[PDB]
């Protein structure tokens, strides 16, 4: 399985399947196996791993759909993230 | 039934899948194909306990109802340098700022 | 263009709110207008009487987000085989991380105070551009 490093501006380094990452059409530009993001922080890039995987889980799926959780904490860095990613 | 995971260990944080029947000693497998590592140099954990390599996931209390897509469980990871095990050291994500005024 | 036909056979249905939000049924009467009916809350069924050829869509009660019948936008009653009713399974869409993201911010901040967070302009216009019925007739159109 080919996976992907996604680092964070503190140094976190995130390894996650190169199909979930392309989620992104940002993510598939700035390959095209590691890519630094300077601005997200990792409480953000960790969330953002998280929305992959419940992407790829729940898209066409009958089985009911859950809710994606935000913390109203980490709301509006989060929305700068999927904004500047297109996700 | 697949279970949803963080394997971590110090900076470095993987996202995977794996089934509720499959073994610890699987996960290792697994942890060994992406960082190269072999089985016998990794230690598994839940919180503070070192988990058994025949034991499956499920029995370790990794089970698809509470390992989720959206919110995984987390597995610590510590490596063995030369003779000894390290000890388990798991890095805190950063802190998010105070709720803007207009937020609260 | 999108409007109810009139048809006059009935067709029973069960509005099955299978969200966890408050959901509001939304029919399209003759003249394309959408006339709203009573609330779902979450996890709730109805059964209600309908007609072939009607055409209805499922929003958010409070916010007016967008939801899912069947898997798809637009629901429209067939017949009745057997006596039986048809299920109308009104679920969450995967939203796009950044919809959710403007969902969750919308839902802390006034829309008088849009203006003083500290964001790039066009995600200004993108919080106050919310969710609306018309706008969704108009692209569907
Ligand atoms: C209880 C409830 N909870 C959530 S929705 C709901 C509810 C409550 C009442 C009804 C009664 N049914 C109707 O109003 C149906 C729904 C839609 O197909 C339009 N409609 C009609 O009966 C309409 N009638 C017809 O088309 C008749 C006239 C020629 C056939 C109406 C609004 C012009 C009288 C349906 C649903």
């Amino acid at each position: 399985m080919m996976y992907v490093k996604l680092i964070s501006s503190d140094g976190h380094e995130f390894i996650v399947k190169r199909e979930h990452a392309l989620t992104s059409g940002t993510i598939k530009a700035m390959l095209s196996n590691e890519v630094n993001f300077r601005e997200i922080p990792s409480h953000v890039l960790s969330k953002v791993c998280m929305y992959f995987t419940y992407k790829v889980r729940y898209t066409n799926s009958s089985t009911e759909i859950p809710e994606f959780p935000i913390a109203p904490e980490i709301a509006l860095e989060l929305l700068m993230a999927a904004n500047f990613l297109d996700c | 039934m697949d279970v949803f995971l963080m394997i971590r260990r110090h900076k470095t944080t993987i996202f995977t899948d794996a089934k509720e029947s499959s073994t610890v000693f699987e996960l290792k497998r697994i942890v060994e194909g992406i960082l190269k590592r072999p089985p016998d140099e990794q230690r598994l954990y839940k919180d503070d306990q070192l988990l058994d390599d025949g034991k499956t996931l499920g029995e370790c209390g990794f089970t698809s109802q509470t390992a989720r897509p959206q919110a995984p469980a987390t597995v610590g990871l510590a490596f063995r340098a030369d003779d000894t095990f390290e000890a388990l050291c798991i890095e805190p994500f950063s802190s998010p700022p105070e709720l803007p005024d207009v937020m609260k | 263009v999108l409007r109810s036909v009139n048809s006059r056979e009935p067709s029973q249905v069960i509005f099955c709110n299978r969200s966890p939000r408050v959901v509001l049924p939304v029919w399209l009467n003759f003249d394309g207008e959408p006339q709203p009916y009573p609330t779902l809350p979450p996890g709730t069924g109805r059964r209600i009487h309908s007609y072939r050829g009607h055409l209805w869509l499922f929003r958010d009660a409070g916010t007016h987000d967008g939801l899912l019948v069947n898997q798809t936008e637009l629901f429209v009653p067939s017949l009745n085989v057997d006596g039986q009713p048809i299920f109308a399974n009104i679920t969450l869409p995967v939203y796009t991380l950044k919809e959710r993201c403007l969902q969750v911010v919308r839902s802390l901040v006034k829309p008088e105070n849009y203006r003083r967070l500290d964001i790039v302009r066009s995600l200004y216009e993108d919080l106050e551009d919310h969710p609306n019925v018309q706008k969704d007739l108009e692209r569907l159109t």
